[PDB]
This record gives C-alpha cells, structure tokens and sequence, in this order.
RNA sequence: CUCGAUGUUGGAUCAGGACAUCCCGAUGGUGCAGCCGCUAUUAAAGGUUCGUUUGUUCAACGAUUAAAGUCCUACGUGAUCU
RNA sequence: CCCAUAGUAGGCCUAAAAGCAGCCACCAAUUAAGAAAGCGUUCAAGCUCAACACCCACUACCUAAAAAAUCCCAAACAUAUAA
C-alpha cells in the first residue's frame, strides 16, 4: 500500500477486480484487492473507481486496469503473487503516465 | 559421490591369505631350484660388521 | 639537570642480631 | 619551543630548551630561556604569561 | 620495516614467540610420561 | 621466589580407573623400580642435580633398579620430571647363581634370565 | 490472537531518600603523612570483597586489575546520577573513596634523592569486584543502557551484570570445567609440579590456576 | 563520508550495505548520515 | 517450478503464470531421519566448492542463490552451499548460470585470470604492499573458513590462509 | 626488568607459554550434531 | 657502543625519503544558493618566493605567490665550503 | 511488514503547556490503541513506536581500524592414509 501509494493511480482510469470467493487460488486476488482498496492509494487519483466484481461461476480470477490512454492491462492471479501483480501493475503506471505527457 | 565422499587413494584389495600361502611356496620353489642348478652369476650381499 | 631532593630518614643501619 | 641564546657551550646548539607562549586571543608573547631544561623554562614563562594576563583581565 | 626494539627476546618489548603443532605434542608427551610416574609411586 | 615444590598427597593415591589404565596391582605393589633419567639435570636447581647422582642416573637412557620404599620414593617424587618410572617384571622368577650370566632387562621392564639370541620354534 | 504474559510488579520495592550517588572527595578528611610502598599485590587476583549484591538488582562487574582516581569517580556519578531515573532507581558505591597514596617525583628530577611527594589517591580494585549497585522499580535492561557506557570507561575491562546473568555466567563456567575434555589442566600440572613448570610459574599461579595474569582476568580458562 | 570504527544507523532511512571490502552506512534522506568503515 | 509470462495483443498486456514439471527428491534417503537435505544424504563436511552437481541443485537459473526456506537448508549448511557457489562462479565452473544481461549490452573483452578457492571479491581487495615481519606476516586467504570442518583424508589440515 | 603487574599484558616465558596452550578448554563434541536429529 | 678522538649551531652546496597534503588533481558531508570556506576520503608524479633586523633555528615585519607544508636522513651533508 | 478513531485540548500551573516545559492522576469508548515511548510545533498541527487485523518477518541478541622516513621481503602450497 505504502509503495503504491508514493506512484499514485492518475495514468489509472479504472480497476476491476475478479475473482470467486470460493475458489482456493483466489488468495492472491484478494490481497490485490485490499491495497488497492486502500484510503491511501484511492486518495492520489478520486477520478480512479476500483471496482470488486464477485461472481460464483468457477472461473479464475482476473484482474483489469484501464489506463487513460486507452491501455488495458490484465493480469490472472490464478497462478501469481500479489507482489508480482504489484510490481507488474505499479511498472505500467510508471511508463503509462510518461506516454501520456 | 561428490570430491571428498570417497578418499582420494584407490582402494586396494590384498590377497587371499589361503590362496597367497600357495603362491608364496610356488615362488620359493622357483628360486630354490635356481640354485640348485646354479642359475645365478655374481652375488652381492650385505654384511653387518664392526658396527 | 635539575638538583633533586635529599631522603629525610636516617640510620636504620642496624645489622640482624642472629 | 626553539633554541636559547648565549654563551652556552654545546647544549643549546642541539636542545631546544627557549620557550615561547603566545595567547591567541590577546596575542601576547612571553618567552623564557633562563634554565638549561624547557620544562623550567615552560613553567615560568607560563607564570609570567599567568601574570601578564592576569592585568590584562585586570585591564579587561 | 619491522624491527623489534633492543634486543629480540628480552625486555619490555619483544619479538613474539608461537607455539607449533608439535610443540604441543612433545609438551603433552612428556606430559603422559610423568603421569604414569605418578601412579607406580603410590604403591 | 623459587624455592623447593612440595607435592600434596593426593596425587600419589591411585584410583581405580589409574589402575585399569597401567595395569598395576594395588594389592600386589612392584618390588622395585625401574628409574631411566629422560631429561637433563642442566637448566634444574642444584638440588635436583644431586638427587640424580644420589640414584645413579648420570648417564641419561641407562636403566637403574631401586627399591619401592616410601625412602626412595620421595627422592623420585622430586626428579619424577627427569626419569621415567616403570616396574620390575620378573617372569621366570629372580636370576640364580647358575643363570646369573644369561639374564637382560627387555623394553618392556621384563628382566629375562635365558637369553639365546635365536628365532622361538613355536 | 498474541499471546501476552503477566509483568513483574515492583510496589514492594522501597526507594531510599537519597537515590543519587553520593560526592566522592579527591582525598581522605585527613591527609596521609607516612608513605606506602606500590604494593602492586592489591590489584592482582580474584577479589575476596564486595563480590556479592547487598541491596540492589544491578551492578559494574569488574573484569581485571586496575586503580580508581577521583576523575573516574566523577566519570561514575555523573553518567549514572543523569541516566538514572530518582523515583525509581537507586544508585549506591560499592568501593570506598580514594585512599590509597600515590607519589609523584618533580618533573626531570634524576633517579635517587629519596621517594616522592603524595600526589594523589586511587582505590585498587580487582577483578570480580563490584563497583557501583543498583535497583529499584526497574529491569535490567533499563540500566544496561548506561552501566555499559560507564563500564567501558573504566581502567580495567567491565561489564555491566545482574543477580540472573551474574549467577548465569558462574554456573556457566562451572560448566565449562565440568565438561572439559582436556585431559590436562593448569590447577593440575601447576600443583604437581609436572614437568617442573613451577621454576617458570609463580607461587600465587597455584591458586590463581592460571586465570589471572598481572592484573587481567581471562574468564575462558579453565 | 566520515570514517569510523563502530558504524551506527541515525535514523529510520540510513541502511547497511558491505562494497569494495568495507561496511558503509548511507542514508538518502539526510546524507550527513553516510559513514565509512575504518 | 512457475513461469510468468507476458504477451501484448492488441495494444492489451496479459500477465499470466503457468505451472511447469517440478523435479522430485529422489526415492529413499539414505538417512531420512535428517532434518535438512545435506544430511539426509550424509553430504555433510563431504563437499567441495567444486562439487558443482550438488552445488547446482541449490542455485536460481542466473546463478543467484535459493532462499533457505524453500530449499529445507539448515542455516549452517545454507551459508557453506553459499560460499562454495560463489567460489564456483569465480572459478568457471558454472558457465550456464550467468547474469542476466539486458537487450542491447555487449560486456567488453576483460583479462583471463584462472582462479580458484576465491574466498573474496577480485575488485574488492587490495594489494599486499607490505608483507610485514614474519611474527606478523599478512596471509593471503585461499578458500573459506565455512569448510575448515570437511572430512580431511590427509594428515596435514586445511591451510586456509597462504 | 618489568614488575609482575603491568599496565600492558606482559610477555610470558615460553615455558609458560606451551603450558597454556596445552591446557586450553576443548568443549565436547557430539558425534552427531543435535540440528541433524528430529 | 665510541675519550691510543664518533668534530658542535646556523648558512652555502647537493639533496635521498616518509605523508600525518601547504599548492595543483579526483571525491563524500555541510549550518554547501553563487563567490569564498569548514571537515573527511584518496593522491608524494610536480612545485613549495625575494627581502629589512637578529650568529641565528625561530619570531616580527615589507612585498608577493596556485602555495610559501610538517618531519626523517650521525639535530642529512665541514677528508665539499663557511 | 501492516495500521492508528475517540471521552479529552484530563486536572493544575501557565501569556500559551493541547500525549511529549513542570505537578497530580494514569481511569475509560470502540473487537482493537499508553491521559503517551521516541521526533516535532511559539502553543497547536505533522511524522513514528507500543494496539487490533493480516500473517508462520518462523532474525544474531557472543565481538570490530590504521601512519614513517634507502628497497616488499625466502620461494611456494588449501587434497594420496602419523610418520
Ligand atoms: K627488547
Ligand atoms: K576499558
Ligand atoms: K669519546
Ligand atoms: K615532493
Ligand atoms: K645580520
Ligand atoms: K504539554
Ligand atoms: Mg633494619
Ligand atoms: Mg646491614
Ligand atoms: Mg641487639
Ligand atoms: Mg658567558
Ligand atoms: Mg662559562
Ligand atoms: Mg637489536
Ligand atoms: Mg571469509
Ligand atoms: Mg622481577
Ligand atoms: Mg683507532
Ligand atoms: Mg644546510
Ligand atoms: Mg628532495
Ligand atoms: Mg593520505
Ligand atoms: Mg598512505
Ligand atoms: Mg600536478
Ligand atoms: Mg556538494
Ligand atoms: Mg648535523
Ligand atoms: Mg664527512
Ligand atoms: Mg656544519
Ligand atoms: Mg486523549
Ligand atoms: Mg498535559
Ligand atoms: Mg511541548
Ligand atoms: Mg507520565
Ligand atoms: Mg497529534
Ligand atoms: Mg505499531
Ligand atoms: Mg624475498
Ligand atoms: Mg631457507
Ligand atoms: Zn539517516
């Protein structure tokens, strides 16, 4: 939370968050979810919703990041870390936000 | 089997002592009957004398 | 070069008396 | 420290036994080559720089 | 460069001294021979 | 200063675990000694050098036979960093009259009245 | 859920009046007029004296040999008096003021033309000894801070001990000589006299067991 | 960079690290910090 | 083990992870009752820095060391595996484990020095100028303390300081 | 020559210095390390 | 150690070396805006003034200089000189 | 690593003392958080620690350097059964 925080969410449009709570490989969604969810992290950007979609159909969890200049990045944590969504979500931030200005 | 799981010296196997017995006579034989057909030239020894 | 002191303590000369 | 001055034979030639004391916040100088070792030297030129300061305090 | 003041194995400062594997091991040989004298002199 | 050492008693008194290392016999105690002088008197104070002549070890690696007396033992207890102390074995007995000229004192403290200088048969 | 456990209470500690430590003078009330010998044998050894805890918890434990002039004193009581909290924490001395006479020569006087003038006053310690206690409604690691830092400013190695580590490190080194596979020891060849290694050992190497060397103190040996 | 035989930590930001054979503290945040193993 | 994978179609980065074939112990240690795979095997103080099969087994495919968690090391053995890797590196022995490089670097031609039993950093230590007295002469170190414990078959120990 | 206290850890005799070398203290050894059994 | 002799200040001459660096080089920190400084790491290749007084080493003072460094060399060197 | 609301700026003293100049108390809301352990503010703000939650960070709690003046100074070696 406190990482993501220091880069902010502006080249972030919108977050949606995937997953079934039921599932057993939705751990590592789930702990996205919680430091996006942050006061924190949603304070750099208002214009940012992060969206949790929870759904019973037993598919695997997704996660969706739409970037204002069009972009769309999806990363499946069926079978990754929640640090290694961090780090891959807070690496398009960092190079998104420099193609746009 | 790494480097030091095994010592570096070849392992030696020492023969039977039955068997050895054996040969040890054979080659006792072998030289006794040279001398007694004489089979050898000049001999050298080694004598313990005067300290 | 300095000129030290003198020792104030005298005889105690006195040999054993076996 | 630095070597005296005067008739003196060899010592002063290879001892260093003057003394010179300069207060860097007045600038007063007091040196002192009256005894053969530095150390009587250094006590005295400290009672005479002691006492030179001691009217300049006065002064002050 | 590295000199030991005065002379080397006397004085206040002097040359240090190790001591070697068998140095021990003579010590502590002679060590096992006195200990044996002191068992046959307690009968 | 550096004066003579006295050694308490309790170094002198055997425990049993002693007597299982050396094999010596409590019970049985060695009738003599076997003192060979290991070490030199020189370096030693004067009178460690006169004990040494007092038990006829001048000449050091020359075994010399005493008797296992508290007497004799006390001038051992003074040189015992000199010599090497090892009891008298006597397996066939003490030499006699007839075997006097056949007897030699082995390494191994074993005093040997027949000595051929041949092989053993066995 | 973590698991927590019950603190000690010190509501039965009493505090004394005066939990500072109290001034050390230079000199004695009356100065010493007959002049003793270095006697250099009252810092060398264990200490017979002052080597249990009296009324506090926590003390400076002597580590080797060495002598206390008055500037170690105020060195002392200055750190301990600021580091230490009164409502709390007590301070006392655990060696005496300095009394002992040590003479000093004129500056580049020769050798000869008698002893020397009194100079000053130091008190020998040896080691084992403690030097100041402490106690109170505290832990021990409230006062390890500090009794470290003056521990390390004194003239002989010193170290900073309770009634827990204190005992901890006597039972440990009862252990070590419990245990030790060494089949020679010092205490042993010194008082046989093997090897003749007393004309090279001292006469106090007897009881010392060849832990004590001069005024150090070797805590590894055994 | 100030040389020293016991190398102490200022503040939250400063971090050990071992380069070229020696111990060093640096610190980003306030660079008075930085010390150097003697 | 895992793999993590990145495509971009259509202007859109999809992160997925795959699960690959995963390597097993191999069947009935001879020492099961160890706590730590060393010496469920009796390796302990029976390797080398050169043993680069065992060594290998320990190491990231960059050459980089394995937490000591995931590998079941004891903290004793984990540092020997460590510092034997390391003089592997140094030594060549482990040519397949380089660092990663990135696109477009090309290292430059350096001096072939062979080395081996490389306790520290060839860039990290300086020149013995002054050897000093022989009462306190300046060693030069060859290999690692951590291994001074190895099953010795000669009489004379290791020299770890030449 | 130097007193038998010194201010500086004085140099002992050889003699001496075997003697401690001999009687240093040698902790026990287990024949297996207590980390490697359950 | 040397008295059946190992010749003393300072200067002249020629300098050898150490770095604990005065100047020039490369760096870290700063209560480093810049210009000047302070402090620390590294560096001994090169350089380190002319004069009045004093036998002087020093010191004071004049005019400069990027700087007018600290020490060792039988207080470097008198079968080279004064 | 993560996280921090509130009776209340406790009373007294004090021009002002608001957890953090002194003195007294040190109770209590919330599942969870000291009438405050370290910084900071003229006083307040502000940044941490001790809380909860998450979760097997499943930590060592034994230590410390260097410089001289002709030119470093045996050469070398971690592996074959201790003599
Ligand atoms: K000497
Ligand atoms: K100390
Ligand atoms: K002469
Ligand atoms: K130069
Ligand atoms: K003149
Ligand atoms: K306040
Ligand atoms: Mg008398
Ligand atoms: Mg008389
Ligand atoms: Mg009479
Ligand atoms: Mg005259
Ligand atoms: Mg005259
Ligand atoms: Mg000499
Ligand atoms: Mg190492
Ligand atoms: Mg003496
Ligand atoms: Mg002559
Ligand atoms: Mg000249
Ligand atoms: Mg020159
Ligand atoms: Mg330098
Ligand atoms: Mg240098
Ligand atoms: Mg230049
Ligand atoms: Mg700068
Ligand atoms: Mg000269
Ligand atoms: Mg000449
Ligand atoms: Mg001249
Ligand atoms: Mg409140
Ligand atoms: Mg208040
Ligand atoms: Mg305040
Ligand atoms: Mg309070
Ligand atoms: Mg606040
Ligand atoms: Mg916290
Ligand atoms: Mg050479
Ligand atoms: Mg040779
Ligand atoms: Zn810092």
């Amino acid at each position: 939370a406190a990482a993501l925080a220091r880069l902010g969410l502006r080249p972030v449009k919108q977050v949606r968050v995937q997953f079934c709570p039921f599932e057993k490989n939705v751990e590592s969604t789930r702990t996205f979810l919680q430091t996006v969810s942050s006061e924190k992290v949603r304070s750099t950007n208002l214009n940012c919703s992060v969206i949790a979609d929870v759904r019973h159909d037993g598919s695997e969890p997704c996660v969706d990041v739409l970037f204002g200049d069009g972009h769309r990045l999806i990363m499946r944590g069926a079978h990754l870390t929640a640090l290694e969504m961090l780090t891959a979500f807070a690496s398009h931030i960092r190079a998104r936000d420099a193609a746009g200005s | 089997k790494t480097s030091l799981s095994s010592p570096p010296w070849p392992e030696v196997v020492l023969p039977d002592p039955v068997e050895e017995t054996r040969h040890h006579a054979e080659v006792v034989k072998k030289v006794n009957e040279m001398i007694v057909t004489g089979q050898y030239g000049r001999l050298f020894a080694v004598v313990h004398f005067a300290s | 070069k300095k000129s030290g002191g003198s020792s104030k303590n005298l005889g105690g000369k006195s040999s054993g008396r076996r | 420290t630095f070597r005296a001055k005067g008739a003196a034979a060899q010592h002063v030639n290879k001892t260093d036994s003057a003394v010179r004391l300069v207060h860097i916040p007045t600038g007063l100088v007091v040196e002192c080559q009256q005894e053969r070792s530095q150390i009587k030297n250094k006590e005295i030129a400290f009672r005479v720089l002691r006492a030179r300061l001691y009217q300049q305090i006065i002064e002050k | 460069r590295g000199r030991i003041p005065g002379r080397q194995w006397i004085g206040k400062h002097r040359r240090p001294r190790f001591v070697s594997l068998r140095a021990k091991q003579n010590m502590i040989r002679r060590l096992e021979i006195e200990a044996e004298n002191h068992y046959w002199l307690s009968m | 200063k550096f004066t003579r050492s006295r050694i308490p008693e309790k170094v002198f008194q055997a425990s049993p675990e002693d007597h299982e290392k050396y094999g010596g016999d409590p019970q049985n105690p060695h009738k003599l000694h076997i003192v060979t002088r290991i070490k030199s008197t020189r370096r030693r104070p004067y009178w460690e050098k006169d004990i040494i002549k007092m038990l006829g070890l001048e000449k050091a690696h020359t075994p010399q036979v005493h008797k296992n007396i508290p007497s004799v033992n006390a001038k051992l207890k003074v040189v015992k960093h000199l010599i090497r102390i090892k009891p008298l074995k006597l397996p066939q007995g003490l030499p006699a009259e007839e075997n006097m000229s056949n007897t030699c004192l082995k390494s191994t403290g074993e005093l040997v009245v027949q000595w051929h200088l041949k092989p053993v048969e066995q | 859920v973590k698991t927590l456990l019950p603190v000690p209470s010190f509501e039965d500690v009493s505090i004394p009046e005066k939990p500072k430590l109290r001034f050390i003078e230079r000199a004695p009330l009356v100065p010493k007029v007959r002049r003793e010998p270095k006697n250099l044998s009252d810092i060398r050894g264990p200490s017979t004296e002052a080597t249990e805890f009296t009324e506090g918890n926590f003390a400076i434990l002597a580590l080797g040999g060495g002598y206390l002039h008055w500037g170690h004193f105020e060195m002392m009581r200055l750190t301990i008096n600021r580091s230490m909290d009164p409502k709390n924490m007590f301070a006392i001395w655990r060696v005496p003021a300095p009394f002992k006479p040590i003479t000093r020569k004129s500056v580049g006087h020769r050798m000869g033309g008698g002893k020397g003038a009194i100079d000053h006053y130091v008190t020998p310690v040896k080691a084992g000894r403690l030097v100041v206690e402490m106690g109170g409604r505290c832990e021990f690691e409230e006062v390890q801070g500090f009794l470290d830092q003056v521990a390390h400013k004194l003239p002989f190695a010193a170290k900073a001990v309770s009634r827990g580590t204190l005992e901890k490190m006597r039972k440990d080194q009862e252990e070590r000589e419990r245990n030790n596979q060494n089949p020679w020891t010092f205490e042993r060849i010194a008082t046989a006299n093997m090897l003749g290694i007393r004309k090279v050992l001292s006469p106090y190497d007897l009881t010392h067991k060849g832990k004590y060397w001069g005024k150090f103190y070797m805590p590894k040996r055994v | 960079f100030k040389n020293k035989t016991v190398l102490k930590k200022r503040c939250k930001d400063c971090y050990l690290v071992k380069r070229r054979g020696r111990w060093y503290v640096y610190c980003k945040t306030h660079p008075r910090h930085k010390q150097r193993q003697m | 083990f895992r793999e993590v994978v990145e495509t971009q179609e259509g202007k859109t980065t999809i992160i997925e992870g795959r699960i690959t074939a995963t390597p097993k112990e191999s069947p009935n240690p001879p020492n099961p009752s160890g706590q730590c795979p060393i010496c469920r095997w009796n390796l302990k103080h029976k390797y080398n820095y050169d043993d680069v099969l065992l060594l290998s087994q320990f190491i990231r495919p960059h050459g980089g060391m394995l937490p000591r968690k995931i590998t079941g090391l004891c903290q004793e053995e984990h540092r020997k595996i460590e510092e034997c890797v390391k003089m592997a590196h140094r030594a060549g022995l482990l040519p397949n484990h380089r660092p990663r490089l990135p696109e477009g670097v090309v290292p430059k031609s350096k001096p072939q020095l062979n080395r081996y039993l490389t306790r520290w950093a060839p860039g990290s230590v300086k020149p013995i100028y002054k050897k000093g007295p022989r009462w306190n002469r300046v060693r030069m170190p060859v290999g690692s303390p951590l291994l001074r414990d190895n099953v010795c078959y000669s009489r004379t120990p290791w020299k770890l300081y030449h | 020559g130097s007193k038998a206290v010194t201010r500086h850890r004085r140099v002992m005799h050889f003699q001496r210095q075997k003697l401690m070398a001999v009687t240093e203290y040698i902790p026990p050894k287990p024949a297996i390390h207590p980390s490697c059994l359950p």
